[PDB]
RNA sequence: CAAGGCAAAUAGGUACAGCAGUGAGGAAUCUUGGUCAAUGGGCCCACGCCUGAACUGGUAACUUGGAGGAAUGAGACGUCGAUUUAUCGAGUAAAAUUCUGUAUACAUAUUGAUAAUGACAAUAUGUACAUUUGUCUUGACUAAUUACGUGCCAGCAGUCGCGGCAAUACGUAAGAGACUAGUGUUAAUCAUCAUAAAUAGGUUUAAAGGGUACUCAGA
RNA sequence: AUAGAUGAGUUUGGUGAUGGCUCUGAUUGAACACU
């Protein structure tokens, strides 16, 4: 899944992409799944705010996967530790 | 006349009965004032049990019941002998030996 | 005269196919063969199935003569032999239904267990144990442990489990209270203290032992508190019941799962789609 | 009355994968294609392809609208924690750094090192996936007759059924002749041992018995269903595999269900000819049904 | 206890699950029951449960 | 919109949608029982060309309405007693109800072998 | 007590929105049954009487739940449909064989109830029987194809649309896709619709800033 | 109660918007047609 929530606007078409648990699946449009599914994601709650452009649209969801916000900037940025509780609950990371 | 009577629920062949506190003049199945317990009149049988036995389940609340008995609640006739069965009641019926 | 798909059929199943029709070796022989773990893949299409080993007729005795004989307690026989306790209890109830079938002189069905224990993987225990039965330390995945969670803390903070537990919810328990052998880590931290191995495995027992009581504690005083609100009033023909509860304990609104009665103000809902009309359990 | 679903049950045109041992399915299974092509063909189309094939197996038997609800979005798993681990570390090393963890040099820097870097600490096989995808029919393996077919007692699910119907088995020792009851974590389900006999034991020729009257052991028997010296069917051994799920009693023909079919961090306990890309786009399907 | 527990049923050998390992979500009960009276007041000893109240309102 | 002009009641129901089949929607029927007043054509608007067999029917309310007879021939004529149901002739204005062919009068198409429960035709019942 | 309807005549009853039932209206909704055995109620010292509530039987696919058959079946070395007479299909399909005894039928027992009373049925056990397919769709939305006929005609159509002489959309034929004792259509409701937006909208050029700001109430 | 939030067709020579209509899901104390 990705990193947290992103909304990423295209003149007209925004989407909202948030990161669901595991065993969730891709719970998408028809669009999205095709790049969910390819990129190697496999649980994601997808949402067309505005508009639905079938170009836009991919820009827009392409532009947000790449947008994601990075725990570890945001630590250093902060000075505080962004400990992902998952992991230290399993002791590691559940693939 | 607050009574302690059954109230008829289930489907057709299947009889369930609910054990209730309402008074005298009021419809069978109307909400009553308390449910004291419930009455199973069909007979099961333990599950594992190739004996031959047979028993009735009744959740009755006998605290509850005993103190509407003693403020003049008048039980109708199937939930007296319920009643006489736990004691609370002499039997309003026996057996004649002769 | 036969098609050419019948004809391709019998082809592929005179040649490549033959294999299949006695089975002459010792173990799976499924279409996926030997896997990258050495587990035996029935549909080849599907590579995560795998066939995975059953106790032998021989392992499924030693379970039992362990736990019956030598009144080891589950959870140790679970440990040693890496069987989970659901599985070592199984056994011991399928066990004690074959001396019951043996003790009326009933036929087992001695041809096809041979027959199909042929075709699955096997595990002998004992001496000649070269991997474990299976996982006896799964976790159940809770709903909450499975959000993305990051949690601004102090940069040199000591996040552990428990404070990760705390985070996820309020009344989580930590992965070391949800395993079904705890005692495992408590043996293991013997290990890392340099205590003696046979020591080690002495404590491991008393502990397992230890709580198999309470348990059986707990559940006797249940049954027997719950035969205490039952009054058996034998009749002339059948007994009688009458179970006590408090009526008092409807809610504050009337509405409550527990509570015990039927219910006012519902219609029969035999009409709605996928109704429940069948038992849900056999006690 | 056999309805027009079923004219064509093992047919090598459409090549369906049914629950079943017959000969003509395992020819379908053994020679089923690798992949479907799924790349001209659009989300619908995909879905509608993969509902297809998966339901030409699990549940076969069961009306689509009724699937329908008793499909669950609830996809249990498990996770593997060894007790070593728990004593010796807390879980404090999993956080150190910025909260996800210690950095570790790239794959292209190690190799050019002579000494590798020290292990990270762990549970042991803590980066593979676990298969959610392959467990959408799950909550079919808790059918009464489906778990008498992975028990290796019937030679299908529609034979399986046969037996509950007619009263052949009985859960937790009491007479079971409903063929939808759902298991239960510890029920125990048995089925008579001359209806198991008959479905895995091998047809009875009477021309093969002619010659057999005249020319441990077990002697012949003219007068049983099954051919005698009872031995398995003939494509018996393609399909032997018992799930994880239960513990049987080849002996006495009863089966323990110990527990839900579960997924853990590498594999699945759901019987599934399918890859994960057509459970994934079947997944997709029940969601709103189109 | 009547009868003592055969190997067929599940009693036959008690291992408890541990803690928060399954997930039963229990369907909503439509139906309500009446609220039973509270007979006692909220506060303060009343005199139904008294040394003697019993022999003061039903006297032989 | 502010709060204050939300508690004033500035949020009205949308203006209502004519429905398809006025003289159904408005009792909540599924059809309607009409003596036929007039059967006669109506011809389609600017894209299609042909001739529609529309009907002039009474309803048993009283509103008089222009139905429209799917199939390949009619039986039904002056004072037929019809059964009408809801739908539109897209390419015909003024007609925006049907007619059910195994109705009360009006016959199904007796050459009807594809769809027929769409035209109120029985089974040929060759063998049978 | 008054009025009208039916009945009534020198009388002064009746209104089935009590149960069953009839006519009418309508697209459309049931038996003029049995019993007070069970539960409840009225009267009664007691026994007991009464109960169209109620419990039971009947009618309707209106809905839901379940059954409605599984396994074997290759050389009848046949039949059919196409057509590249040898390719592609009907086809494991059928027949045939080997088993089961599901709904249901009958029989026995128990039980609904006990102080005693059983209208009617439920459950368990035993034996016995292998019984129908129907329907929609097939240009895209939307899973699934050709041939012929028709020629902006006849017709299809939820939306965009199709049909003017070699129509994948109309009508037949075959095939295919799908649900199934139901399948479609019509009507309605929620959702789709952030499509009256409290949560949660918007108003330069697209629906929508009052001609203006001093100001009571009110924010 | 922590898995629960999804789109499609149609305005234009064309593109991006605005904005309705319709389909996709579920249902009825339903009726009708073919069974
Ligand atoms: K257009
Ligand atoms: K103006
Ligand atoms: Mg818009
Ligand atoms: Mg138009
Ligand atoms: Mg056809
Ligand atoms: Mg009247
Ligand atoms: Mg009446
Ligand atoms: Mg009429
Ligand atoms: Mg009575
Ligand atoms: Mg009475
Ligand atoms: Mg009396
Ligand atoms: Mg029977
Ligand atoms: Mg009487
Ligand atoms: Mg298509
Ligand atoms: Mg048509
Ligand atoms: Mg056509
Ligand atoms: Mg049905
Ligand atoms: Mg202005
Ligand atoms: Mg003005
Ligand atoms: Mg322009």
């Amino acid at each position: 899944t990705i990193y947290g929530e992103v909304t990423t606007k295209v003149s007209g078409t925004i989407v909202r992409l948030n990161s669901r648990p595991p065993g969730f699946g891709l719970r998408v449009s028809h669009r999205i799944f095709e790049m969910c599914r390819a990129a190697g994601i496999r649980d994601l709650s997808a949402k067309f705010l505005r508009s639905r452009n079938p170009m836009n649209t991919v820009k827009a969801t392409y532009q947000a996967l790449l947008s994601q916000p990075n725990p570890e900037d945001l630590a250093i940025g902060r000075g505080k530790k962004l400990v992902d509780v998952r992991k230290v609950y399993y002791g590691g990371s559940v693939y | 006349v607050l009574k302690l009577r059954l109230a008829r629920f289930g489907r057709t062949n299947a009889p369930f009965y609910n054990i209730v506190v309402a008074h005298a003049r009021t419809a069978r199945n109307s909400k009553p004032l308390e449910v004291i317990g419930t009455y199973d009149p069909v007979p099961k049988k333990d599950t594992y049990d190739t004996t031959g036995k047979l028993h009735k389940d009744i959740k009755l609340d006998v605290t509850r019941a005993k103190y509407w008995i003693g403020v003049g609640a008048q039980p109708t006739d199937t939930v007296w002998r319920l009643l006489s069965l736990v004691g609370i009641l002499d039997p309003k019926y026996k057996k004649p030996q002769p | 005269v036969q098609s050419v798909r019948r004809q391709k059929m019998f082809s592929w199943l005179d040649k490549k196919g033959s294999a299949y029709k006695e089975h002459t070796r010792q173990g799976p022989n499924l279409l996926g063969g030997q896997g990258k773990d050495g587990l035996a893949v029935p549909f080849p299409n599907n590579p995560y199935f795998k066939s995975q080993p059953v106790l032998s007729e021989g392992s499924r005795e030693i379970i039992y003569q362990d736990v019956m004989e030598k009144g080891l307690p589950i959870k140790a026989v679970s440990a040693k032999y890496n069987v989970d306790v659901r599985r070592v209890a199984a056994v011991i109830r399928l066990k004690e239904i074959e001396k019951r079938w043996i003790k009326e002189y009933k036929p087992l069905a001695r041809p096809y267990a041979r027959a199909v224990m042929k075709m699955l993987p096997q595990t002998v225990l004992g001496g000649p144990d070269q991997k474990p039965h299976e996982s006896i330390n799964d976790v159940h995945v809770h709903s909450y442990t499975t959000q993305q969670l990051f949690v601004p803390v102090s940069e040199s903070r000591e996040f552990t489990r428990e404070d990760a537990a705390k985070a996820f919810g309020d009344h989580i328990l930590p992965v070391d209270k949800k395993l079904r052998v705890p005692e495992l880590i408590e043996f293991q931290k013997d290990l890392l203290k340099e205590v003696p191995l046979q020591e080690a495995n002495r404590k491991f027992l008393n502990a397992t032992a230890a709580s198999e009581a309470k348990i059986a504690e707990r559940e006797a005083k249940r049954r027997q508190a719950v035969e205490d609100a039952i009054t058996r009033v034998k009749t002339d023909r059948f007994e009688f019941r009458f179970q006590e509860f408090n009526a008092e304990n409807v809610g504050h609104d009337g509405r409550d799962r527990n509570a015990v009665g039927w219910r006012y103000g519902v219609p029969f809902p035999d009409r709605k789609r996928s109704q429940i009309k069948i038992p849900t359990k056999v006690e | 009355m056999k309805i027009r679903r079923l004219f064509k049950y093992h047919s090598l045109k459409k090549k369906p994968i049914r629950p079943t041992w017959n000969k003509y399915n395992l020819y379908n299974l053994a020679t089923a294609g690798r992949e479907p092509r799924i790349s001209g063909k659009t989300f619908f189309q995909q879905k509608w392809l993969a509902k297809s094939l998966t339901r030409a197996y699990h549940g076969e038997h069961i009306k689509e609208r009724k699937w329908a609800r008793m499909f669950s979005r609830r996809l249990p798993a498990v996770v593997n924690m060894d007790p070593a681990y728990m004593a010796k570390y807390n879980g404090s090393e999993q956080a150190a750094g910025r909260g996800s963890g210690l950095s570790e040099p790239p794959a292209y820097e190690k190799t050019a090192d002579e000494k590798p870097a020290k292990q990270v600490i762990a549970n042991p096989g803590r980066k593979v996936p676990t298969p959610y995808e392959q467990m959408t029919f799950a909550p079919l393996e808790r059918r009464l007759d489906i778990a008498i077919f992975r028990a290796l007692f019937a030679s299908s699910a529609r034979q399986a059924r046969q037996m509950v119907v007619h009263g052949a088995v009985t859960v937790n020792g009491k007479k079971m002749k409903h063929p939808g009851y759902l298991l239960n974590p510890g029920d125990l389900f048995q089925v008579d041992v001359e209806r198991v006999l008959y479905a895995t034991g091998a047809p009875k020729d009477k021309k093969l018995l002619a010659a057999a009257m005249k020319a441990e052991d077990n002697e012949i028997d003219p007068s049983k269903p099954y051919m005698t010296p009872w031995r398995p069917r003939n494509y018996m051994s393609a399909f032997a595999f018992i799930p994880r799920y239960l513990e049987v009693n080849q002996n006495i023909c009863a089966a323990v269900y110990l527990r839900h079919p579960v997924a853990r961090p590498g594999e699945s306990e759901v019987p599934s000819p399918f890859s994960p890309t057509i459970n994934q786009l079947a997944f997709n399907w029940y969601l709103r049904r189109g | 206890d009547s009868v003592s527990i055969p190997p067929d049923s599940p009693n036959y050998i008690k291992v408890p699950e541990p803690p928060q390992s399954s997930e039963v979500r229990h369907p909503f009960v439509k139906g309500h029951l009446p609220i039973p009276r509270s007979i006692f007041p909220k506060k303060g000893v009343p005199e139904k449960v008294q040394s003697g109240y019993v022999n003061r309102i039903a006297p032989k | 919109a502010t709060l204050n002009q939300v508690m004033r009641g500035c949020r009205k129901p949308q203006r209502a949608r004519h429905a398809v089949s006025p003289a159904l929607s408005s009792i909540k029927s599924p059809a309607l029982k009409g003596v036929c007043v007039k059967v006669g054509i109506t011809r389609p608007k600017k894209p299609n060309s042909g001739e529609r067999k529309t009907a002039r029917v009474r309803l048993s309310t009283g509103k008089v309405i222009t139905a429209y007879i799917p199939g390949e021939g009619h039986n039904i004529s002056q004072h037929s007693v019809v059964l009408v149901r809801g739908g539109r002739a897209q390419d015909c204005p003024g007609v925006r109800y049907h007619l059910v062919r195994g109705a009360l009068d009006l016959a199904g198409v007796a050459t009807r072998m594809s769809s027929r429960s769409k035209y109120g035709t029985k089974k040929p019942k060759k063998a049978s």
